[PDB]
Protein backbone atom coordinates (compact mmCIF):
# COMPACT_ATOMS: atom_id res chain seq x y z
CA UNK A 1 0.00 0.00 0.00
CA UNK A 2 2.90 2.36 0.37
CA UNK A 3 4.97 3.82 -3.07
CA UNK A 4 8.89 4.45 -2.24
CA UNK A 5 8.54 7.87 -4.14
CA UNK A 6 6.89 9.51 -1.84
CA UNK A 7 10.03 9.36 0.37
CA UNK A 8 12.84 8.82 -2.13
CA UNK A 9 14.20 10.75 -5.35
CA UNK A 10 17.24 9.95 -7.56
CA UNK A 11 19.73 7.26 -6.38
CA UNK A 12 17.72 6.53 -3.32
CA UNK A 13 14.62 6.02 -4.86
CA UNK A 14 16.16 3.32 -7.24
CA UNK A 15 17.29 1.35 -4.22
CA UNK A 16 14.37 1.76 -2.61
CA UNK A 17 12.56 0.28 -6.13
CA UNK A 18 15.23 -2.70 -5.64
CA UNK A 19 13.39 -3.17 -2.24
CA UNK A 20 10.39 -2.59 -3.14
CA UNK A 21 10.79 -5.59 -5.27
CA UNK A 22 12.48 -8.38 -3.21
CA UNK A 23 15.85 -8.32 -5.32
CA UNK A 24 18.17 -9.06 -3.37
CA UNK A 25 21.17 -9.45 -5.56
CA UNK A 26 20.01 -5.89 -7.31
CA UNK A 27 20.18 -4.84 -3.64
CA UNK A 28 23.77 -5.90 -3.07
CA UNK A 29 24.81 -3.94 -6.16
CA UNK A 30 23.29 -0.97 -5.54
CA UNK A 31 23.87 -0.66 -1.56
CA UNK A 32 27.82 -0.23 -2.05
CA UNK A 33 27.55 2.97 -3.46
CA UNK A 34 24.26 4.76 -2.50
CA UNK A 35 23.80 7.01 0.48
CA UNK A 36 22.10 4.98 2.98
CA UNK A 37 21.79 6.51 5.97
CA UNK A 38 20.30 10.17 4.63
CA UNK A 39 16.47 10.28 5.62
CA UNK A 40 13.88 10.73 3.04
CA UNK A 41 10.48 12.23 3.66
CA UNK A 42 8.41 11.54 6.37
CA UNK A 43 11.53 10.55 8.27
CA UNK A 44 11.38 7.33 6.71
CA UNK A 45 15.00 5.78 5.52
CA UNK A 46 16.32 2.82 3.70
CA UNK A 47 16.24 0.29 6.49
CA UNK A 48 13.47 1.86 7.47
CA UNK A 49 11.92 1.40 4.21
CA UNK A 50 13.16 -2.98 3.99
CA UNK A 51 11.37 -3.46 7.24
CA UNK A 52 8.20 -1.83 5.80
CA UNK A 53 8.67 -4.41 2.89
CA UNK A 54 9.26 -7.65 5.16
CA UNK A 55 5.65 -7.96 6.83
CA UNK A 56 2.69 -9.93 6.30
CA UNK A 57 2.48 -12.11 3.03
CA UNK A 58 6.18 -10.48 2.39
CA UNK A 59 7.88 -11.68 5.30
CA UNK A 60 10.26 -14.01 3.14
CA UNK A 61 13.61 -15.02 3.50
CA UNK A 62 14.77 -13.14 0.77
CA UNK A 63 12.99 -10.30 2.14
CA UNK A 64 14.76 -10.65 5.27
CA UNK A 65 17.73 -10.79 4.10
CA UNK A 66 17.16 -7.62 2.27
CA UNK A 67 17.58 -6.00 6.20
CA UNK A 68 20.61 -7.97 6.41
CA UNK A 69 22.79 -7.02 3.51
CA UNK A 70 21.88 -3.09 3.52
CA UNK A 71 23.39 -3.50 7.62
CA UNK A 72 26.20 -4.95 6.26
CA UNK A 73 26.60 -2.21 3.24
CA UNK A 74 26.96 0.68 6.30
CA UNK A 75 22.87 1.08 7.03
CA UNK A 76 22.74 1.83 10.72
CA UNK A 77 20.26 -0.11 12.53
CA UNK A 78 20.60 2.24 15.43
CA UNK A 79 20.20 5.85 13.48
CA UNK A 80 17.24 7.85 15.97
CA UNK A 81 14.47 9.51 14.42
CA UNK A 82 13.85 13.14 15.23
CA UNK A 83 12.63 13.70 18.89
CA UNK A 84 13.55 11.02 20.44
CA UNK A 85 12.06 8.44 18.27
CA UNK A 86 13.34 4.88 18.23
CA UNK A 87 16.27 2.99 15.68
CA UNK A 88 15.04 0.24 13.56
CA UNK A 89 16.62 -1.92 15.85
CA UNK A 90 14.84 -0.57 18.81
CA UNK A 91 11.47 -0.65 16.08
CA UNK A 92 11.36 -4.46 15.64
CA UNK A 93 12.33 -5.50 18.92
CA UNK A 94 8.85 -4.60 19.97
CA UNK A 95 7.79 -7.29 17.60
CA UNK A 96 5.59 -10.16 17.97
CA UNK A 97 8.33 -12.28 16.07
CA UNK A 98 11.48 -12.28 16.35
CA UNK A 99 12.75 -13.01 12.42
CA UNK A 100 13.33 -8.89 11.62
CA UNK A 101 15.49 -8.61 14.73
CA UNK A 102 17.54 -12.04 13.71
CA UNK A 103 18.26 -10.13 10.29
CA UNK A 104 19.62 -7.79 12.15
CA UNK A 105 21.68 -9.69 14.11
CA UNK A 106 23.28 -11.85 11.56
CA UNK A 107 24.41 -8.19 9.79
CA UNK A 108 26.09 -8.03 13.16
CA UNK A 109 24.20 -5.86 15.02
CA UNK A 110 25.57 -5.92 18.94
CA UNK A 111 22.65 -7.98 21.31
CA UNK A 112 24.76 -5.38 23.94
CA UNK A 113 24.20 -2.45 21.83
CA UNK A 114 22.70 1.02 23.30
CA UNK A 115 20.51 3.12 21.95
CA UNK A 116 22.20 6.71 20.51
CA UNK A 117 19.66 8.85 22.20
CA UNK A 118 19.65 7.72 25.81
CA UNK A 119 22.30 5.19 26.06
CA UNK A 120 20.02 2.67 27.43
CA UNK A 121 20.67 -0.87 26.23
CA UNK A 122 18.38 -2.00 23.03
CA UNK A 123 17.47 -4.92 24.39
CA UNK A 124 15.05 -3.38 27.22
CA UNK A 125 12.78 -2.66 24.47
CA UNK A 126 12.02 -6.11 24.42
CA UNK A 127 9.64 -5.91 27.08
CA UNK A 128 7.25 -4.26 25.54
CA UNK A 129 6.38 -7.18 22.78
CA UNK A 130 3.41 -9.22 22.74
CA UNK A 131 5.48 -12.04 24.09
CA UNK A 132 9.20 -13.69 24.42
CA UNK A 133 10.36 -13.81 21.29
CA UNK A 134 12.74 -10.86 20.78
CA UNK A 135 14.15 -11.17 23.90
CA UNK A 136 14.77 -14.96 23.14
CA UNK A 137 16.94 -14.29 20.37
CA UNK A 138 18.91 -11.47 21.82
CA UNK A 139 19.51 -13.61 24.69
CA UNK A 140 20.68 -16.45 21.89
CA UNK A 141 22.88 -14.38 20.35
CA UNK A 142 24.76 -13.86 23.60
CA UNK A 143 23.61 -10.38 25.32
CA UNK A 144 24.74 -10.29 28.66
CA UNK A 145 21.65 -11.54 30.45
CA UNK A 146 22.89 -9.28 33.31
CA UNK A 147 22.72 -5.85 31.66
CA UNK A 148 22.11 -2.55 33.49
CA UNK A 149 20.43 1.08 32.47
CA UNK A 150 21.50 4.03 33.70
CA UNK A 151 19.80 3.35 37.11
CA UNK A 152 21.32 0.28 37.65
CA UNK A 153 17.90 -1.96 36.72
CA UNK A 154 18.26 -5.34 35.09
CA UNK A 155 15.79 -6.51 32.25
CA UNK A 156 14.76 -8.75 35.31
CA UNK A 157 13.33 -5.63 37.42
CA UNK A 158 12.24 -3.81 34.95
CA UNK A 159 10.17 -6.88 33.37
CA UNK A 160 8.39 -7.11 36.27
CA UNK A 161 7.78 -3.50 36.79
CA UNK A 162 6.33 -3.92 33.60
CA UNK A 163 4.16 -6.65 34.30
CA UNK A 164 5.79 -8.14 31.71
CA UNK A 165 5.33 -11.35 33.70
CA UNK A 166 6.63 -14.04 30.63
CA UNK A 167 9.58 -11.61 30.36
CA UNK A 168 10.47 -12.23 34.20
CA UNK A 169 9.84 -15.97 33.85
CA UNK A 170 12.24 -16.67 30.80
CA UNK A 171 14.68 -14.31 32.00
CA UNK A 172 15.00 -16.63 35.70
CA UNK A 173 14.55 -19.68 33.94
CA UNK A 174 17.38 -18.35 31.52
CA UNK A 175 19.56 -18.04 34.89
CA UNK A 176 19.24 -14.27 35.00
CA UNK A 177 20.86 -13.04 38.46
CA UNK A 178 17.89 -12.48 40.79
CA UNK A 179 20.06 -11.25 43.44
CA UNK A 180 20.70 -7.98 41.86
CA UNK A 181 20.42 -4.21 43.50
CA UNK A 182 19.47 -1.44 41.68
CA UNK A 183 20.14 1.93 42.46
CA UNK A 184 17.73 2.06 44.95
CA UNK A 185 18.74 -0.88 46.54
CA UNK A 186 15.38 -2.86 45.35
CA UNK A 187 15.94 -6.27 44.17
CA UNK A 188 13.07 -7.97 41.81
CA UNK A 189 11.82 -10.07 44.58
CA UNK A 190 11.51 -6.74 46.71
CA UNK A 191 8.28 -5.97 44.04
CA UNK A 192 7.37 -9.56 43.67
CA UNK A 193 7.14 -9.33 47.52
CA UNK A 194 4.95 -5.98 47.39
CA UNK A 195 3.01 -7.41 44.23
CA UNK A 196 1.89 -10.43 46.04
CA UNK A 197 0.59 -8.45 48.96
CA UNK A 198 -1.62 -6.25 46.87
CA UNK A 199 -2.92 -9.20 44.54
CA UNK A 200 -6.18 -10.70 45.08
CA UNK A 201 -5.86 -13.71 46.59
CA UNK A 202 -6.88 -16.38 43.72
CA UNK A 203 -7.11 -13.91 40.50
CA UNK A 204 -5.10 -14.68 37.86
CA UNK A 205 -2.65 -12.38 38.41
CA UNK A 206 -1.93 -13.63 41.69
CA UNK A 207 -1.76 -16.66 40.20
CA UNK A 208 0.74 -15.42 38.22
CA UNK A 209 2.82 -13.65 40.60
CA UNK A 210 3.05 -17.24 42.22
CA UNK A 211 4.12 -18.81 39.55
CA UNK A 212 6.81 -16.05 39.30
CA UNK A 213 7.66 -16.82 43.07
CA UNK A 214 7.84 -20.82 42.67
CA UNK A 215 10.13 -20.62 39.38
CA UNK A 216 12.70 -17.52 41.53
CA UNK A 217 12.91 -20.41 44.30
CA UNK A 218 13.37 -23.03 41.79
CA UNK A 219 16.35 -20.88 40.49
CA UNK A 220 17.78 -20.43 43.73
CA UNK A 221 16.71 -16.69 44.42
CA UNK A 222 16.36 -15.95 48.03
CA UNK A 223 12.95 -15.93 49.09
CA UNK A 224 11.59 -13.90 51.32
CA UNK A 225 13.60 -10.91 50.25
CA UNK A 226 15.89 -9.08 52.46
CA UNK A 227 13.84 -5.63 53.24
CA UNK A 228 15.69 -2.36 51.55
CA UNK A 229 17.76 -1.09 53.29
CA UNK B 1 3.02 46.81 38.11
CA UNK B 2 3.78 43.54 38.92
CA UNK B 3 4.53 41.37 42.37
CA UNK B 4 6.39 38.18 41.92
CA UNK B 5 5.50 34.58 42.65
CA UNK B 6 6.91 34.23 46.32
CA UNK B 7 4.92 37.34 47.64
CA UNK B 8 1.58 36.25 45.92
CA UNK B 9 2.27 32.58 47.55
CA UNK B 10 2.97 33.83 51.54
CA UNK B 11 0.39 36.29 50.86
CA UNK B 12 -2.09 33.47 50.25
CA UNK B 13 -0.44 31.30 52.81
CA UNK B 14 -1.34 34.58 55.21
CA UNK B 15 -5.03 34.55 53.93
CA UNK B 16 -5.56 30.61 54.49
CA UNK B 17 -4.29 31.06 58.32
CA UNK B 18 -6.65 34.06 59.12
CA UNK B 19 -9.59 31.75 58.26
CA UNK B 20 -7.90 28.50 59.89
CA UNK B 21 -7.51 30.63 63.19
CA UNK B 22 -10.86 32.58 62.86
CA UNK B 23 -14.16 31.59 65.24
CA UNK B 24 -16.04 30.84 62.32
CA UNK B 25 -17.14 27.69 61.52
CA UNK B 26 -17.25 29.22 57.43
CA UNK B 27 -13.87 30.84 57.54
CA UNK B 28 -12.53 27.49 59.08
CA UNK B 29 -14.13 25.64 56.51
CA UNK B 30 -13.17 27.71 53.90
CA UNK B 31 -9.40 28.37 54.54
CA UNK B 32 -9.38 24.16 54.34
CA UNK B 33 -10.73 24.40 50.69
CA UNK B 34 -8.55 27.67 49.51
CA UNK B 35 -5.28 25.60 50.74
CA UNK B 36 -6.58 22.00 48.33
CA UNK B 37 -7.66 24.61 45.89
CA UNK B 38 -3.95 26.81 45.96
CA UNK B 39 -2.20 23.35 45.29
CA UNK B 40 -5.13 22.01 43.05
CA UNK B 41 -4.57 24.89 40.69
CA UNK B 42 -0.81 24.35 40.34
CA UNK B 43 -1.19 20.77 39.71
CA UNK B 44 -3.84 22.28 37.10
CA UNK B 45 -1.64 24.27 35.54
CA UNK B 46 1.27 22.06 35.15
CA UNK B 47 -1.42 19.29 33.38
CA UNK B 48 -2.34 22.43 30.71
CA UNK B 49 1.81 22.86 30.44
CA UNK B 50 2.51 19.29 28.92
CA UNK B 51 0.49 19.93 26.33
CA UNK B 52 2.78 22.37 24.90
CA UNK B 53 5.81 19.85 24.38
CA UNK B 54 6.82 19.06 21.03
CA UNK B 55 10.26 17.86 20.51
CA UNK B 56 10.67 16.27 24.18
CA UNK B 57 14.28 16.28 23.69
CA UNK B 58 14.05 20.10 23.97
CA UNK B 59 12.24 22.67 27.00
CA UNK B 60 8.58 22.52 27.25
CA UNK B 61 7.81 26.42 26.17
CA UNK B 62 5.82 28.57 28.86
CA UNK B 63 6.48 26.06 32.27
CA UNK B 64 3.74 27.82 35.42
CA UNK B 65 5.55 30.38 37.31
CA UNK B 66 7.60 28.97 40.30
CA UNK B 67 8.06 25.49 38.77
CA UNK B 68 11.14 23.82 36.88
CA UNK B 69 10.97 21.35 34.15
CA UNK B 70 13.17 18.36 34.83
CA UNK B 71 12.38 16.03 31.97
CA UNK B 72 15.59 16.53 30.53
CA UNK B 73 17.62 16.60 33.16
CA UNK B 74 18.68 13.22 34.10
CA UNK B 75 21.20 13.90 37.45
CA UNK B 76 17.56 15.37 39.14
CA UNK B 77 15.05 12.77 37.68
CA UNK B 78 17.33 9.91 39.01
CA UNK B 79 16.15 11.13 42.71
CA UNK B 80 12.74 9.67 41.76
CA UNK B 81 14.26 6.50 39.76
CA UNK B 82 13.43 8.10 37.11
CA UNK B 83 15.39 8.79 33.37
CA UNK B 84 14.67 10.28 30.30
CA UNK B 85 13.51 7.52 28.13
CA UNK B 86 10.83 6.24 30.11
CA UNK B 87 8.48 9.45 30.25
CA UNK B 88 7.33 9.04 26.62
CA UNK B 89 6.80 6.44 23.76
CA UNK B 90 9.59 6.17 21.28
CA UNK B 91 7.68 4.52 18.25
CA UNK B 92 5.59 7.67 16.42
CA UNK B 93 4.58 11.03 17.82
CA UNK B 94 4.40 10.86 21.42
CA UNK B 95 0.85 11.38 22.21
CA UNK B 96 1.90 9.04 25.38
CA UNK B 97 4.19 11.93 27.07
CA UNK B 98 5.16 12.61 30.73
CA UNK B 99 6.77 15.42 32.18
CA UNK B 100 8.48 15.77 35.39
CA UNK B 101 8.36 19.13 37.71
CA UNK B 102 10.53 20.56 40.45
CA UNK B 103 9.25 23.51 42.26
CA UNK B 104 11.45 26.60 43.62
CA UNK B 105 11.62 26.17 47.05
CA UNK B 106 12.99 30.23 47.00
CA UNK B 107 9.03 30.65 45.99
CA UNK B 108 7.25 27.66 48.02
CA UNK B 109 9.15 26.75 50.72
CA UNK B 110 8.70 22.97 51.44
CA UNK B 111 4.80 23.77 50.45
CA UNK B 112 5.38 21.92 47.06
CA UNK B 113 6.34 18.42 45.56
CA UNK B 114 7.87 17.16 42.53
CA UNK B 115 4.72 16.32 39.95
CA UNK B 116 4.97 14.05 37.02
CA UNK B 117 2.28 14.80 34.55
CA UNK B 118 0.67 12.95 31.97
CA UNK B 119 -0.31 13.74 28.47
CA UNK B 120 -2.58 11.19 26.63
CA UNK B 121 -3.86 11.26 22.95
CA UNK B 122 -6.03 13.85 21.47
CA UNK B 123 -8.30 11.09 19.81
CA UNK B 124 -7.68 7.56 21.27
CA UNK B 125 -8.00 5.10 18.59
CA UNK B 126 -8.83 1.49 17.96
CA UNK B 127 -5.31 -0.09 15.91
CA UNK B 128 -6.54 -2.06 13.48
CA UNK B 129 -8.66 1.36 12.19
CA UNK B 130 -5.94 3.75 11.82
CA UNK B 131 -4.78 5.41 8.80
CA UNK B 132 -2.95 2.83 7.13
CA UNK B 133 -1.27 5.06 4.40
CA UNK B 134 1.55 6.22 7.54
CA UNK B 135 3.82 4.00 7.34
CA UNK B 136 4.31 3.61 10.86
CA UNK B 137 1.10 2.61 11.67
CA UNK B 138 1.16 -0.34 8.72
CA UNK B 139 4.48 -1.08 10.61
CA UNK B 140 3.65 -1.44 14.14
CA UNK B 141 0.48 -3.42 13.22
CA UNK B 142 2.60 -5.84 10.74
CA UNK B 143 5.19 -6.10 13.17
CA UNK B 144 2.07 -7.31 15.96
CA UNK B 145 3.47 -4.11 18.14
CA UNK B 146 1.07 -3.82 21.42
CA UNK B 147 -0.79 -0.77 22.00
CA UNK B 148 -1.12 0.97 25.59
CA UNK B 149 -0.44 3.77 26.93
CA UNK B 150 -1.46 2.24 30.41
CA UNK B 151 1.76 -0.39 30.26
CA UNK B 152 3.79 2.54 30.58
CA UNK B 153 2.16 4.24 33.29
CA UNK B 154 2.00 1.25 35.33
CA UNK B 155 5.47 1.05 34.58
CA UNK B 156 6.25 4.45 36.01
CA UNK B 157 3.56 3.38 38.96
CA UNK B 158 6.00 0.28 39.82
CA UNK B 159 8.90 2.87 39.98
CA UNK B 160 7.81 5.46 41.79
CA UNK B 161 6.75 3.03 44.21
CA UNK B 162 10.49 2.93 45.42
CA UNK B 163 11.53 6.92 45.24
CA UNK B 164 12.57 7.17 48.41
CA UNK B 165 11.77 11.17 47.60
CA UNK B 166 7.75 12.19 47.35
CA UNK B 167 6.78 12.55 44.25
CA UNK B 168 2.88 13.62 43.25
CA UNK B 169 0.87 12.71 39.91
CA UNK B 170 -1.13 14.67 37.53
CA UNK B 171 -2.85 14.99 34.62
CA UNK B 172 -6.07 16.25 32.40
CA UNK B 173 -8.38 13.92 30.55
CA UNK B 174 -7.12 10.61 29.19
CA UNK B 175 -3.79 12.38 30.50
CA UNK B 176 -5.44 11.84 34.01
CA UNK B 177 -6.68 8.13 33.27
CA UNK B 178 -2.99 7.42 33.13
CA UNK B 179 -1.75 9.74 35.96
CA UNK B 180 -4.63 7.99 38.14
CA UNK B 181 -3.34 4.78 36.86
CA UNK B 182 0.63 5.55 38.00
CA UNK B 183 -0.81 6.80 41.55
CA UNK B 184 -2.61 3.92 42.46
CA UNK B 185 0.21 1.79 41.30
CA UNK B 186 2.39 4.04 43.38
CA UNK B 187 1.37 4.82 46.68
CA UNK B 188 1.94 8.69 45.34
CA UNK B 189 -0.50 11.41 45.54
CA UNK B 190 -2.87 12.20 42.55
CA UNK B 191 -4.56 15.27 41.30
CA UNK B 192 -6.66 14.93 37.85
CA UNK B 193 -8.34 17.17 35.92
CA UNK B 194 -11.88 16.07 33.64
CA UNK B 195 -9.96 12.60 33.92
CA UNK B 196 -10.84 9.45 32.25
CA UNK B 197 -11.85 6.39 34.39
CA UNK B 198 -9.62 3.25 34.51
CA UNK B 199 -11.78 0.33 31.97
CA UNK B 200 -11.77 -2.68 33.95
CA UNK B 201 -9.61 -5.00 31.06
CA UNK B 202 -6.89 -2.25 32.01
CA UNK B 203 -7.75 -2.86 35.76
CA UNK B 204 -7.62 -6.61 35.14
CA UNK B 205 -5.00 -6.56 32.46
CA UNK B 206 -2.92 -5.08 35.32
CA UNK B 207 -4.16 -6.69 38.64
CA UNK B 208 -3.53 -5.30 42.25
CA UNK B 209 -1.80 -2.36 41.02
CA UNK B 210 -4.85 -0.73 39.95
CA UNK B 211 -6.91 -2.28 42.55
CA UNK B 212 -8.39 -0.14 45.76
CA UNK B 213 -6.43 2.97 47.04
CA UNK B 214 -7.39 5.98 45.01
CA UNK B 215 -8.19 7.56 48.62
CA UNK B 216 -5.46 9.91 47.92
CA UNK B 217 -6.21 11.41 43.88
CA UNK B 218 -7.95 14.49 43.81
CA UNK B 219 -10.11 14.27 41.06
CA UNK B 220 -11.25 17.65 40.10
CA UNK B 221 -13.93 17.82 37.35
CA UNK B 222 -15.78 20.99 35.59
CA UNK B 223 -19.85 20.09 36.32
CA UNK B 224 -21.33 19.56 32.95
CA UNK B 225 -17.91 18.35 31.21
CA UNK B 226 -17.72 15.80 28.73
CA UNK B 227 -16.68 12.90 30.26
CA UNK B 228 -18.72 12.59 33.22
CA UNK B 229 -21.89 13.73 30.86
CA UNK B 230 -21.19 10.26 29.75
CA UNK B 231 -18.68 0.76 30.01
CA UNK B 232 -17.28 4.35 30.44
CA UNK B 233 -16.25 4.27 34.40
CA UNK B 234 -16.31 7.11 36.63
CA UNK B 235 -12.84 8.73 37.18
CA UNK B 236 -10.74 7.28 40.36
CA UNK B 237 -10.47 9.16 43.76
CA UNK B 238 -12.17 11.53 45.31
CA UNK B 239 -14.62 13.93 43.17
CA UNK B 240 -14.05 17.39 43.64
CA UNK B 241 -16.91 19.28 41.64
CA UNK B 242 -16.15 22.64 40.29
CA UNK B 243 -19.13 25.05 39.02
CA UNK B 244 -18.68 27.68 37.18
CA UNK B 245 -18.37 26.08 33.81
CA UNK B 246 -19.30 27.72 30.55
CA UNK B 247 -20.65 26.49 27.24
CA UNK B 248 -21.43 22.83 26.71
CA UNK B 249 -19.48 19.61 27.19
CA UNK B 250 -16.52 20.36 24.97
CA UNK B 251 -16.49 23.60 25.96
CA UNK B 252 -16.21 22.13 29.84
CA UNK B 253 -13.84 19.53 29.24
CA UNK B 254 -10.62 22.04 28.28
CA UNK B 255 -8.24 22.34 30.96
CA UNK B 256 -8.29 26.18 30.84
CA UNK B 257 -11.85 25.99 32.26
CA UNK B 258 -11.07 23.23 35.19
CA UNK B 259 -8.10 25.74 36.14
CA UNK B 260 -10.44 28.93 35.95
CA UNK B 261 -13.05 26.73 37.68
CA UNK B 262 -10.66 26.31 40.46
CA UNK B 263 -9.50 30.12 40.27
CA UNK B 264 -13.79 30.46 40.96
CA UNK B 265 -13.91 28.85 44.07
CA UNK B 266 -10.92 30.23 45.37
CA UNK B 267 -12.27 33.61 44.87
CA UNK B 268 -15.39 32.42 46.60
CA UNK B 269 -13.55 30.88 49.76
CA UNK B 270 -11.53 34.02 50.07
CA UNK B 271 -14.71 36.18 50.18
CA UNK B 272 -15.71 33.59 53.31
CA UNK B 273 -11.91 34.33 55.21
CA UNK B 274 -12.74 38.10 54.46
CA UNK B 275 -16.18 38.21 55.58
CA UNK B 276 -14.92 37.58 58.88
CA UNK B 277 -12.45 39.93 59.56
Amino acid sequence: DLKPDNYFSGQQLTLARAIENGEVDEVIKLASGTDLNKPGKEDMTLLFWAVMNSINNQKTPERLNVITMLIKAGADPLQPRPQGKNSPAEFVLMADNADWIKAMLNAGLSPNAVDKTFGKPIIFQTLEAKNTKTLQAMLDKGADINITDSLGNTLLIDALDFHSYDHVLLLLERGADPEIKADNGWTMGNQLQRFLDRAKVGSDEYKKLNEIKDVLIQHGGKWPPTPVK
Amino acid sequence: HTSTKAERWQARKDLIAKGSNSLYPDAQIAAKRLAANNIAVEKAKLAENVYKTVNPLEATPGVPEGWKDISNDAGALKKYGLDKEVLFDHADTPDFLARVYQPDSAVFGSDMNPTIVFRGSRQPEFFPTKNMADWINNGAQGLGMESDYYKRAVRLGSRLAKSVSKIDIAGHSLGGGLASATSIASGQAGWTFNAAGLHSTTVEKYGGSLLGEADNIQAYRVEGELLTKIIMPNAAGVVHDLPGGTGGPLDRHGIGQAIDCIEQQKDEDISIIRSRA
